[PDB]
């Protein structure tokens, strides 16, 4: 079966302009476990950035963490682009401070 | 510590 | 305070060319100590956790042939399930497995698991009492009479009931000062207006370990899940974990809603209310 990914974009602790954090994409619920996913600082890829070890959980569904040390700022724009084959398309999700 | 022997399918 | 230990693996066949992509992590209670990654450089069980790191040669020789007999068996299994389900050799599929024990509050053994998955559903599990076998269809069925005949679950309660339980206690004990240790979830709430008659309230939990909590909001004094939300607990990257629940209030009326927080952490759940 293919179960299609949850994501959530949220930083390791709380937001605070100028204060070195990291940028998390929390990705899981997903099945198969080939997927696709990206940080992106203003739409582009982030190079720096690392995943958690391949883990699944107790209904079998796959989920994974990807992060990269990053200092946001109040411009500075954040997102986690996800492909999974379960997607039509990479979906994006914006990271919001407040959740 | 991991099992030792693992019978197949 | 009950424990746990248990490996998961993973091995997805890649028909193009190659091997199984085989992953394989170790964890006890919600704590990664080990992994082994066929696509890794070192080709060795290799330690994600400090306490791990204390184990001696032999163990990680053992553990790397041992987990590279796993992959071996995964890479046999993918195989075989591929027959029994009459599938094409083109297509990638994925086996899982995952097995451990648990101890319980009193350290002594509560139960073990082991079972199987194919292509994300159940394919076969030992049950609880370790001696029987579930078989979710007959591909399964037939795994089940092989196992039966061969007397795996006997050798895998040995393993579930005594080695297994035997290296979690070890592990607890070398890692206690985290292991052992419950990270209270640190908790607010934060306040946005959402319009000029209704805002939203929303209770953090964060940096707390183990990952297992509960968020209830309370409007007057009774449960509420209308107009709430709450996120699934996620890692905060650290090793701890992070969870928010929200609910929409009438602007003014704030006071009304408590968010109930409940955690191993915390000798009673906790209670937050807005400014």
């Amino acid at each position: 079966i293919q179960r299609t990914p949850k994501i959530q974009v949220y930083s390791r602790h709380p937001a605070e302009n100028g204060k070195s954090n990291f940028l998390n994409c929390y990705v899981s619920g997903f099945h198969p476990s080939d997927i696709e996913v990206d940080l992106l600082k203003n739409g582009e890829r982030i190079e720096k950035v690392e995943h958690s070890d391949l883990s699944f959980s107790k209904d079998w569904s796959f989920y994974l963490l990807y992060y990269t040390e990053f200092t946001p700022t109040e411009k500075d724009e954040y997102a986690c682009r996800v492909n999974h084959v379960t997607l039509s398309q990479p979906k994006i999700v914006k990271w919001d401070r407040d959740m | 510590a991991l099992y030792n022997t693992a019978a197949a399918l | 305070g009950s424990h746990s230990m248990r490996y998961f693996f993973t091995s997805v066949s890649r028909p193009g060319r190659g091997e199984p992509r085989f992953i394989a992590v170790g964890y006890v209670d919600d704590t990664q100590f080990v992994r082994f990654d066929s696509d890794a450089a070192s080709q060795r069980m290799e330690p994600r956790a400090p306490w791990i790191e204390q184990e001696g040669p032999e163990y990680w020789d053992g553990e790397t042939r041992k987990v590279k007999a796993h992959s071996q068996t995964h890479r046999v299994d993918l195989g075989t399930l591929r027959g029994y389900y009459n599938q094409s050799e083109a297509g990638s599929h994925t086996v899982q497995r995952m097995y451990g024990c648990d101890v319980g509050s009193d350290w002594r053994f509560l139960r073990g698991y082991h079972q199987y998955a194919y292509d994300g559903k159940d394919y076969i599990a030992l049950k609880e009492d370790l001696r029987s076998w579930t078989a979710a269809d007959m591909a399964a069925q037939t795994t089940k009479h092989k196992w039966e005949a061969a007397h795996v679950a006997e050798q895998l309660r040995a393993y579930l009931e005594g080695t297994c339980v035997e290296w979690l206690r070890r592990y607890l004990e070398n890692g206690k000062e985290t292991l052992q240790r419950t990270d209270a979830p640190k908790t607010h709430m934060t306040h946005h207006a959402v319009s000029d008659h209704e805002a939203t309230l929303r209770c953090w939990a964060l940096s707390f370990y183990p990952a297992e909590i509960t968020l209830t909001w309370q409007r007057d004094g009774e449960d509420q899940t209308q107009d709430t939300e709450l996120v699934e607990t996620r890692p905060a990257g650290d090793g701890t974990f992070q969870k928010w629940a929200a609910v929409v209030v009438p602007s003014g009326q704030e006071q009304r809603y408590t968010c109930h927080v409940q955690h191993e952490g915390l000798p009673k759940p906790l209670t937050l209310r807005w400014e």
